[PDB]
């Protein structure tokens, strides 16, 4: 009655509307993730440099899973100005730069872009626009010793401050006042590094503390390192939709017979439809078919005699009908799955025809 | 660890009938029984090759082909860039027992770049300096090679077949299945084939021919092997 | 003056034409704040200087 925008009907056969078998869940299949990024003898390292020689570490063509970095909580000092954290295993760039050092518990925070300190004018400096983290942790049952760990330098003394991502390694003696030195101290000619004199007695902002500074940058080329992409089971008989390797489809998926040579991953067979896919991780190839669908239609033998109708699902097998889910006896045919009506042994004449040479009538509805 | 050298084994290169060799998978899709037109770089058919028996310095271009009728793996090296020295990125490639052996950066090479063997053997004399860099690479006859470098990606494609007749190139069609894949893009306008081993060979022939954008049409047998290729712009009879 | 307060943090983005007055912690890490700040969890709302 919608779909003729009408109040009666007459004897006949109506299409209205359409159905499909609706997926039931989703399945991802990926590669078996391999060549973790050494971050191990970064952050696990016997030893870090001094401050003003701060070891540089590249990281290219790994995965970096950032999630388990983040969550460790020995971590004292974690900020990050480029992007937030639960975005890390999301967006990456071409490659990282790791620079590692060790400073004293109050300078960590003059590790920041737009940041004036010695630490950040004679030692490190960093950009304005600096993208990336910053990570300082203790390291006093480490670094320091009863003793007085004199093995940290840093620079004091420099007439000009230092560029972004700059390092200075020179011992030439500074000369403050006018008067040259010949590579000696005396009135104005101090040396320009000190020494750290980290001790376990030295309270809170004394002890050492180390600093690594991930830097993340995007030259041109392909971007290779960033947080693992995680990967899940795999269902037969019951389509779904599919992620495999990045080719997203749905349909069923069935074991097949078919031969790959061993550099093709999916073949197709005309117009090109996917028709068969191998997974990354077993690396077996299988079939794909959509589950059916069909647009029913209604007999009726007309609102003016009676009011009951029978339903027809074209094209599908009598195996998947779903309130009409039982209704009366099911009659499977070629033209498709009736339900409503029931099935004789005569033959008469034709009425509202269905098709593949078999049509109903009206007596309930035969 | 390089010398100069004062055997100029330089000699004029050979022109050869191409014939219908250079055919590659284009596509990494499975297919069966189909005709498939594509447009891609390719050798075209019936042209002609430079044969060659230093070794001179030979430009790159949008692609290159290279084939030799080998005995025992006689061709090993490989030298790509623009300027060869350490002011722009090179490539050096080393064929080996495994598939390839390959170093992506600025080298320093001298006039006669060479391995060189000891007989077990020993030697590696082809550069001088190594200043920096991070891509590093590890995994009778006729070997085909095709080299390209393709909006970022530098392809091998590589096929060997073996082989009887001496001179000619094969009458014979087969496919080249790709081999290497390297996601860096560098702008190499030239290329360079290393020597062997003062050094003695004389007997070192390999074919060079070059690829040019332009349209096949590819049939596909049941199990997804290549059997024959028609070209477009060749004929009257190869455009119906 | 300190009469203008916003909100940095908030678990998911805001529907059109609606307001949300929620002064509750947010939990800016893995470690839940079960009330209190502690670490990994700060105020969305603050002030303007
Ligand atoms: C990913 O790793 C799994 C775990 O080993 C691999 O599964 C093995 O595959 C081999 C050969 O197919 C079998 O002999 C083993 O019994 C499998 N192990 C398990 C636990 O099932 C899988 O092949 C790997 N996928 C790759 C390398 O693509
Ligand atoms: C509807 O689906 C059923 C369930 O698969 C089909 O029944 C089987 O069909 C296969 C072929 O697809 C035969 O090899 C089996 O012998 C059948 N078994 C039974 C118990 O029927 C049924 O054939 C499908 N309907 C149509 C019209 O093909
Ligand atoms: C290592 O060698 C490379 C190659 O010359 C240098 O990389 C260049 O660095 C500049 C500076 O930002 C860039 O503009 C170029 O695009 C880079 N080119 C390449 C090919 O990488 C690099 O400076 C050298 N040193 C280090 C530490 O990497
Ligand atoms: C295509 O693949 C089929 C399946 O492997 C090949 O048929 C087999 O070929 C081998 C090789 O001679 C025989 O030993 C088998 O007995 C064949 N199987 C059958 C069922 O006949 C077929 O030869 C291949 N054809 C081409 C052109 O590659
Ligand atoms: C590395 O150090 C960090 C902090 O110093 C710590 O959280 C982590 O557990 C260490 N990893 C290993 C493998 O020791
Ligand atoms: C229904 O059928 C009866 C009997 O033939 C007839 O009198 C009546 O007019 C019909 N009404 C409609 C709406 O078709
Ligand atoms: C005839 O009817 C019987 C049941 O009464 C049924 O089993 C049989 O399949 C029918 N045959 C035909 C040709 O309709
Ligand atoms: C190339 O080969 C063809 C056929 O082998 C020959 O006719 C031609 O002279 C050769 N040289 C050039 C420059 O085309
Ligand atoms: C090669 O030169 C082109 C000139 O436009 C430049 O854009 C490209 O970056 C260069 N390639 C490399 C690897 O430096």
């Amino acid at each position: 009655k919608c779909t003729l925008k009408s109040f009666t009907v007459e004897k006949g056969i109506y299409q209205t509307s359409n159905f499909r078998v609706q997926p039931t869940e989703s399945i991802v299949r990926f590669p078996n993730i391999t060549n973790l990024c050494p971050f191990g003898e970064v952050f696990n390292a016997t030893r870090f440099a001094s401050v003003y020689a701060w070891n540089r570490k590249r990281i290219s063509n790994c995965v970096a899973d950032y999630s388990v970095l983040y969550n460790s909580a020995s971590f004292s000092t974690f900020k990050c100005y480029g992007v937030s954290p639960t975005k890390l295993n999301d967006l990456c760039f071409t490659n990282v730069y790791a620079d590692s050092f060790v400073i004293r518990g109050d300078e960590v925070r003059q590790i920041a872009p737009g940041q004036t300190g010695n630490i950040a004018d004679y030692n490190y400096k960093l950009p304005d626009d600096f993208t990336g983290c910053v990570i300082a942790w203790n390291s006093n049952n480490l670094d320091s010793k009863v003793g007085g760990n004199y093995n940290y330098l840093y620079r004091l003394f420099r007439k000009s401050n230092l560029k972004p991502f700059e390092r200075d390694i020179s011992t030439e003696i500074y000369q403050a006042g006018s008067t040259p030195c010949n590579g000696v101290k005396g009135f104005n000619c101090y040396f320009p590094l000190q020494s750290y004199g980290f001790q376990p007695t030295y309270g809170v902002g004394y002890q050492p503390y180390r600093v690594v500074v991930l830097s993340f940058e995007l030259l041109h080329a392909p971007a290779t390192v960033c947080g693992p992409k995680k990967s899940t089971n795999l269902v037969k008989n019951k389509c779904v939709n599919f992620n495999f390797n990045g080719l997203t489809g749905t349909g069923v998926l069935t074991e097949s017979n078919k031969k790959f040579l061993p550099f093709q991953q999916f073949g197709r067979d005309i117009a090109d439809t996917t028709d068969a896919v191998r997974d990354p991780q077993t690396l077996e190839i299988l079939d794909i078919t959509p589950c059916s669908f069909g647009g029913v239609s209604v007999i009726t033998p007309g609102t003016n005699t009676s009011n009951q109708v029978a339903v027809l699902y074209q094209g599908v097998n009598c195996t998947e009908v779903p309130v009409y889910s039982t209704g009366s006896n099911v009659f499977q045919t070629r033209a498709g799955c009736l339900i409503g009506a029931e099935h004789v042994n005569n033959s008469y004449e034709c009425d509202i025809p269905i098709g593949a040479g078999i049509c109903a009538s009206y007596q309930s509805i035969i | 660890q390089c010398v100069n050298f004062t055997t100029r084994t330089q000699l004029p290169p050979a022109y050869t009938n191409s014939f219908t060799r250079g055919v590659y998978y284009p596509d990494k899709v499975f297919r069966s029984s189909v005709l498939h037109s594509t447009q891609d770089l390719f050798l075209p058919f019936f042209s002609n090759v430079t044969w060659f028996h230093a070794n001179p310095v030979l430009p790159f271009n949008d692609g290159v082909y290279f084939a030799s009728t080998e005995k025992s793996n006689i061709i090993r090296g490989w030298i790509f860039g623009t300027t060869l020295d350490s002011k722009t990125q090179s490539l050096l490639i080393v064929n080996n027992a495994t598939n390839v052996v390959i170093k992506v950066c600025e080298f320093q090479f001298c006039n006669d770049p060479f391995l060189g063997v000891y007989y077990m053997e020993s030697e590696f004399r082809v550069y001088s300096s190594a200043n920096n860099c991070t891509f590093e690479y590890v995994s009778k006859n006729l070997r085909e090679f095709v080299f390209k470098n393709i909006d970022g990606y530098f392809k091998i494609y590589s096929k060997h077949t073996p082989i009887n007749l001496v001179r000619g190139l094969p009458q014979g069609f087969s496919a080249l299945e790709p081999l290497v894949d390297l996601p860096i893009g560098i702008n190499i306008t030239r290329f360079q084939t290393l020597h062997i081993s003062g050094w003695t060979a004389g007997a070192a022939a390999y074919y060079v021919g070059y690829l040019q954008p332009r349209t096949f049409l590819l049939k596909y047998n049941e199990n997804g092997t290549i059997t024959d290729a028609v070209d477009c712009a060749l004929d009257p009879l190869s455009e119906t």
